[PDB]
């Protein structure tokens, strides 16, 4: 139960930190990589 | 990287801890957690028959 | 806490690639019509994107009806469905032993994952009339009543069916007690493994099921399957076909396995509110018409398997309720039509007096003498008739028409073995025990020896043959039928112990 | 070795298995036998005079 509930705390702190993180992180490779994956779906389609 | 306690609990934290704990020592008991006891030494005692005469 | 950081970032591939989707019309009471799936298949497994199940059935030429695998909460109009590719699915292995798994393959108990290894599709065709062969192997209870006049055979399918609170689940966990003997011997041709599906049942007697199975050590035959009250009405529609899937599996390796669906008029129950929920017409008190097709598909998926095909067997039990005894209901009908066995308990004798409540000529099981051991089949065959021939002649003679000798004996020998059949809950006895005490019974020496002291004559007699006789119970259970020093040997016993009874 | 690698308190298990695998405990005695025996002989003894008289 100690490493259960320590489990839990840290898997809902690890999402709540990469909502905190990643909501205000914007560099356009986001972009960047998502028009390289439309240009390998493009090559392999 | 951030050791040394569970990260950022809060008090409800350890209010689960202690539920859950308490729970815990209602399914054993009021034992201790080292150094166990055996027993307690009973004694089987059956009562002696007898008879007058056969 | 780094082997879970390396797990979850090197498990999910994030491989993302073009999919075929859909937006959502009316997602109403766990059914979605969705727009747009214009290459799904017929009841195919689909996926809504808050990460939740559903199944395609009733393609339409508007909308797919998409079922959802659990709550409604978390589907808005709009959304998108993708297609997984693949027909539901369960996964199977031996290592699914002995854990309590949630209808799809989801074990909830607080256990860990599954270590799976064979998906299986849930939908499949069951064999035909050539992979399988006939019933031969005596599955066995541990219910005097069961092994003496309605036997199981390992081959075959046998409903439990009754009224609400009878008896009807317990006489499935004395079948599934029993065979705890036969898994930690030696055959692997007697060891068990079972599946029991609960259908629509409540948490709480899932609970104390795995808590009773557990405290019996049973979890290893056991593979517990719980679509309970609060999941959804497909979870409870597709749980069964799940247990089928794995007792599929354990046949076709070639493992005898039996499925015990607890409370199916559940399934039928949830598969009327799938029905009439996407708008299906309904038949015969609101179920639609292929609920019997439903029932059928489920119920033959098991019979004996060819010896070049492995050799494993299923044993379905189905337990099902009636409404007021009123067998003529349309679930009733459909399953009693599907099955050939079927064990019929009616009620008024669990409140009378006998345990288990088969109430019995309403009961039969069609594969008879073949199911049996030879011991039983050589004892067990006048104790059926007499009991017919004490049935009918006490119900005309209720007032005393007419009481020669031949009439009290008749009354004297069917009481007697009815108070033979009477045995407590969670207590199966092995074949040899059963043998020696309706050897007692029927083979005379219980006539004139006063009814109410049947069952102390029940107790003292297991523990005199438990105390001293039990290498020639191992003679009666390995050299099969009960020879004719043996036969003679235990009238001698029960005759020692008839002086003994009355000592 | 199990309870050893999956308890990881240290001390608890070697003590455990120090405190447990060298626990004896005798039989609970009897204090009757001599008495059940010396009954035994002496209701022989009378049997058998019982016996010359028969
Ligand atoms: N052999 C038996 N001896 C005593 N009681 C029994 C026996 N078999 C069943 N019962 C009784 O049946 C009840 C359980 O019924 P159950 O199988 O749960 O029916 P349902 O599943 O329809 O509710 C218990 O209360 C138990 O006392
Ligand atoms: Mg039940």
């Amino acid at each position: 139960m100690m490493r259960q509930k320590e489990q839990e705390h840290m898997i809902n702190w690890v999402e709540k930190h990469v909502v905190q993180s990643i909501s205000a992180q914007q560099e356009k490779e986001t972009i960047a990589k998502c028009i390289a994956d439309l240009k390998l779906l493009a090559k392999k389609a | 990287q951030t050791s040394g306690g569970p990260v950022d609990a809060g008090p409800e934290y350890q209010q689960d801890l202690d539920r859950e704990l308490f729970k815990l020592k209602q399914m054993y008991g009021k034992a201790d957690m080292n150094t166990f006891p055996n027993f307690t030494f009973e004694d089987p005692k059956f009562e002696v028959v007898e008879k007058p005469q056969s | 806490v780094s082997s879970i950081l390396e797990e979850r970032i090197l498990g999910a591939d994030t491989s993302v690639d073009l999919e075929e989707t859909g937006r959502v019309l009316s997602i109403g009471d766990g059914i979605a019509r969705v727009h747009g799936l214009r290459n799904v298949q017929a009841e195919e497994m689909v996926e809504f994107s808050s990460g939740l199940k559903g199944m395609s059935l009733n393609l339409e030429p508007d909308n797919v009806g998409v079922v959802v695998f659990g709550n409604d909460k978390l589907i808005k109009e709009g959304d998108i469905v993708k297609r997984t590719g693949a027909i539901v699915d369960v996964p199977v292995g031996e290592e699914l032993l002995g854990r309590v798994v949630d209808a799809l393959g989801n074990a909830i108990d607080g256990k860990g994952p599954i270590g799976s290894k064979a998906r299986r599709r849930v939908g499949l065709k069951a064999p035909g009339i050539i992979p399988r062969i006939s019933v031969r192997e005596p599955m066995q209870t541990g219910i005097k009543a069961v092994d003496s006049l309605v036997p199981i055979g390992r081959g075959q399918r046998e409903l439990i069916i009754g009224d609400r609170q009878t008896g009807k689940t317990s006489i499935a966990i004395d079948t599934i007690i029993n065979q705890k003997r036969f898994n930690d011997g030696t055959d692997e041709k007697k060891k068990l493994y079972c599946i029991y599906v609960a259908i629509g049942q409540k948490r709480s007697t899932v609970a104390q099921l795995v808590k009773r199975l557990t405290d019996a050590d049973a979890m290893k035959y056991t593979i517990v399957v719980s679509a309970t009250a609060s999941d959804a009405a497909p979870l409870q529609y597709l749980a069964p076909y799940s247990g089928c899937s794995m007792g599929e599996y354990f046949r076709d390796n070639g493992k005898h396995a039996l499925i015990i669906y607890d409370d199916l008029s559940k399934q039928a129950v949830a598969y009327r509110q799938m029905s009439l929920l996407l708008r299906r017409p309904p038949g015969r008190e609101a179920y639609p018409g292929d609920v019997f097709y439903l029932h059928s598909r489920l119920l033959e998926r098991a019979a004996k398997m060819n010896d070049a095909f492995g050799g494993g067997s299923l044993t379905a039990l189905p337990v099902i309720e009636t409404q007021a005894g009123d067998v003529s209901a349309y679930i009733p009908t459909n399953v009693i039509s599907i099955t050939d066995g079927q064990i019929f308990l009616e009620t008024e004798l669990f409140y009378k007096g006998i345990r288990p409540a088969i109430n019995v000529g309403l009961s039969v099981s069609r594969v008879g003498s073949a199911a049996q051991t030879r011991a039983m089949k050589q004892v067990a065959g006048t104790m059926k008739l007499e009991l017919a021939q004490y049935r009918e002649v006490a119900a005309f003679a209720q007032f005393g028409s007419d009481l020669d000798a031949a009439t009290q004996q008749l009354l004297s020998r069917g009481v007697r073995l009815t108070e033979l059949l009477k045995q407590g809950q969670y207590s199966p006895m092995a074949i040899e025990e059963q043998v020696a005490v309706i050897y007692a019974g029927v083979r005379g020496y219980l006539d004139k020896l006063e009814p109410s002291k049947i069952t102390k004559f029940e107790n003292a007699f297991l523990s005199h043959v438990i105390s001293q006789h039990q290498t020639l119970l191992g003679k009666i259970r390995t050299d099969g039928k009960i020879s004719e020093e043996a036969d003679a040997k235990l009238k001698e016993i029960v005759t020692n112990f008839l002086a003994g009874f009355e000592a | 070795a199990y309870y050893k690698a999956n308890v990881t308190k240290a001390g608890l298990v070697d003590d455990f298995e120090k405190k447990f695998n060298a626990l004896k405990v005798p039989i609970p005695e009897d204090k009757y036998t001599a008495q059940v025996d010396a009954e035994e002989k002496e209701d022989v003894k009378s049997c058998a005079e019982f016996l010359i008289q028969s």
